Formats: structure tokens, sequence, C-alpha cells
């Protein structure tokens, strides 16, 4: 629910474009610890 | 402006402004190992 409002805000409130966004971006370099292979929950970027 | 910044990550060349030339980098992108490719460039991609 967190997260869905955050995405909500971040495209609407932030103006920021729904491409430049990601979700889950699994890293078996062990990042952390997460679940296996750590992930994310939001991410935005610039065009790169 | 909006779209070329917008594809300026999927293709190597996306910062030149040739976007006509990117058709052949997705061209690319689509085939399979092996697979084959027509189309009717015009004379710029073969002389300039």
């Amino acid at each position: 629910i967190v997260r869905a409002f955050l995405i909500d805000r971040l495209v609407n409130e932030l103006d920021y474009k729904p491409e430049y966004l990601e979700t889950e971006k699994e890293y078996t370099i062990k990042g952390g610890h997460s679940k296996i292979n750590p992930r994310v929950d939001v991410l935005v970027k610039d065009d790169k | 402006t909006q779209t070329q910044r917008e594809v300026r990550n999927a293709f190597l060349f996306g910062d030149k402004k040739n976007s006509e030339n990117l058709f052949i980098e997705r061209y690319y992108q689509l085939l399979k190992e092996g697979g084959r490719l027509g189309v009717v460039l015009p004379e710029s991609v073969f002389d300039t």
C-alpha cells in the first residue's frame, strides 16, 4: 500500500515520468539482505 | 526533445540526431541469431 502511494505521488505530485521508474531489481552481488539476492523497492532515474 | 531524451538509453547511437538510423539498431534488437533483414534504406546510409 505504501509502495503504491509512493509510486502515485512520485509520478504525479513529483512530476517524474513513469518510464524513468523501476520497482524490483534483483542483485546477486548480495547488496545487503532483503531476499537471497537483495532487491530495491523504488528507483527513479534521469535519461541515464 | 522529450522523445529523443526518452530513447537515448536503449540504443548505442541514441545521442546522435539521426533517428532514421535508429531503426537499423531496432532491427538488430529484433532479429534472432541467424535472422534475415530486408529494408529500403536510402542512399545516405551507403554514401554520406
